[PDB]
C-alpha cells in the first residue's frame, strides 16, 4: 500500500544487517546486543514512532523474544543444524544438546529454520511477519488497541500483496507465513521460561538491556 | 521504569 | 475442495453442539474430551491416518480445540463462558478463584474478537480442523500428509471467506490471526490444569488426566 | 499407554 510499502519494511530489515564457551551465555549477551538493534528496527517500521511513547514500549516489551527468534532463525537458513548469532556466531545442535537446552533448540531449527529454508522465505515476508508480530492490538494496557489493529491489518494486506505479486504460482505462501506465527508464539513463551531460570540461577551473565525486559511489566 | 528502552525510544537523532 | 469439503467440517461442528469454578470447567473439558474424538473422526481423511498419528494430533492439540469451542460458544453471553454442561461461569466467579488473568484473555483475545467479526461455524470448524492438523507435533510418522491436510483445510477456508464475506477481503487473515492467541491461551490453560493436578484439592476426572500424563 | 484414546479411536459402533 501507500500508508504501509512493503519497500518501507524490506529497508528497515536491510538496515539492521549487522557488520566463553556456554551457548546460553553467547546467545544472551547477543539477545542483549540486539534489542539495542531491535529499538532501531522498529523506529523503521512505518507508522510505529507516531505511537505513543507508552503503547511504543508496550509493543516492544511484548514482542521482543518473538522478535528476535523471528530473525535469527531467518539468518539461520544457510546453516546445517544450527543458529547464526547477530554477533558472528554459529550455535551447533550439538552443543545446544551438550549445555541442557536441546529441545528448545530442535524447536527452533524444526519449526522455524528449516520451514523458513523450505519455502525460501525472503527478506520482505519477514519484515512483513516481524511488523505483524510488532503490531500485536492484544498487547495489555495499549492506549488505542484499534490503530495497532489497523496497522496489524495494513502490513498483512501488504504482505499479501506481496505474495501474489512475487510467488503467483503459490497460492497458498500468504496462510503459510501466517501459519508460522504460532509455532513462534510458542517457542517464544518456552524461551522466555529458559530466560526467567537463567536469571533465577545465576551462572549466566545478563546484559542491562535484557535484564531490564526480564523486570516485572 | 524501562530506563533504556525509554531512553532509546524517545532519542530522535 | 472435493478433498476437503467445507460442508463435511460445518457437519462435523453440528453434529457435537462445586462453587469452585475451576472444578466446573474441569468437568467440563472431561466431558468434551470424549466428544472431541467424535468430532476428530468426522474431519475428512483424520481416520485414514495411523492410529499412532491419531493419538499424536488429538494430544497435541485437545486443549486449543476445546479453547476455540468455550469461546465460540461464549460470544451470546456478555463477560462470561458457557460450558458444553449447559453451566455458565461469570467473568466475577473466575476472579474470585484466581484464573482472573486467564479468563480475561479468553474474553479479550478470542470470545469479543470472534463476536466483533462474527466468525460462522464454518470459520470455526476449519480453523479447529488447521490447530488438528497440526504438522508440528512430535512424533508424527509423516509430517508431509498433515501439512497437505492443513494446506488444503486453509485452501477451503479462504475459498469459503472470499465466497460469504466478498466486501471483507482481509477475513481469511482476520481469522489465522487468532491462532497464535489460541496458542498462547492454551499453553497458560495446560500450565494452570498442571498446577491443580500438582497440589490437588481439584477433582481431575479419568481422560483429562490421561491427557495431563508425561509420557 | 493412553488407554482411553486409543479405545474411543479404535471404537466404530
Ligand atoms: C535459541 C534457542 C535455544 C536457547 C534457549 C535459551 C533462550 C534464549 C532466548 C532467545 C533470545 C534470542 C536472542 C537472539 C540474538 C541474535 O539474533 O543473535
Ligand atoms: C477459561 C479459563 C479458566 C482457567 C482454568 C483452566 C482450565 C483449563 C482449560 C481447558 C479447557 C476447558 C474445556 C471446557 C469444555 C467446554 O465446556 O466446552
Amino acid at each position: 500500500s501507500m500508508d504501509m510499502p512493503v519497500e518501507r519494511i524490506l529497508e528497515a530489515e536491510l538496515a539492521v544487517e549487522p557488520k566463553t564457551n556456554d551457548p546460553v551465555t553467547n546467545i544472551c549477551h547477543a539477545a542483549d546486543k540486539q534489542l539495542f538493534t531491535l529499538v532501531e528496527w522498529a523506529k523503521r517500521i512505518p507508522h510505529f514512532s507516531d505511537l505513543t511513547l507508552e503503547d511504543q514500549v508496550i509493543l516492544l516489551r511484548a514482542g521482543w523474544n518473538e522478535l528476535l527468534i523471528a530473525s535469527f532463525s531467518h539468518r539461520s537458513v544457510s546453516v546445517q543444524d544450527g543458529i547464526l548469532l547477530a554477533t558472528g556466531l554459529h550455535v551447533h545442535r550439538s552443543s545446544a544438546h551438550s549445555a541442557g537446552v536441546g529441545s528448545i533448540f530442535d524447536r527452533v531449527l524444526t519449526e522455524l529454520v528449516s520451514k523458513m529454508k523450505d519455502m525460501q522465505m525472503d527478506k520482505s515476508e519477514l519484515g512483513c511477519l516481524r511488523a505483524i508480530v510488532l503490531f500485536n492490538p492484544d498487547a495489555k494496557g495499549l492506549s488505542n488497541p484499534s490503530e495497532v489493529e489497523t496497522l496489524r491489518e495494513k502490513v498483512y494486506a501488504t504482505l499479501e500483496a506481496y505474495t501474489k505479486q512475487k510467488y503467483p504460482e503459490q497460492p497458498g505462501r500468504f496462510a503459510k507465513l501466517l501459519l508460522r506465527l504460532p509455532a513462534l508464539r510458542s517457542i517464544g513463551l518456552k524461551c522466555l521460561e529458559h530466560l526467567f531460570f537463567f536469571k533465577l540461577i545465576g551462572d549466566t551473565p545478563i546484559d542491562t538491556f535484557l535484564m531490564e525486559m526480564l523486570e516485572t511489566p | 521504569k524501562h530506563k533504556i528502552l525509554h531512553r532509546l525510544l524517545q532519542d530522535s537523532s
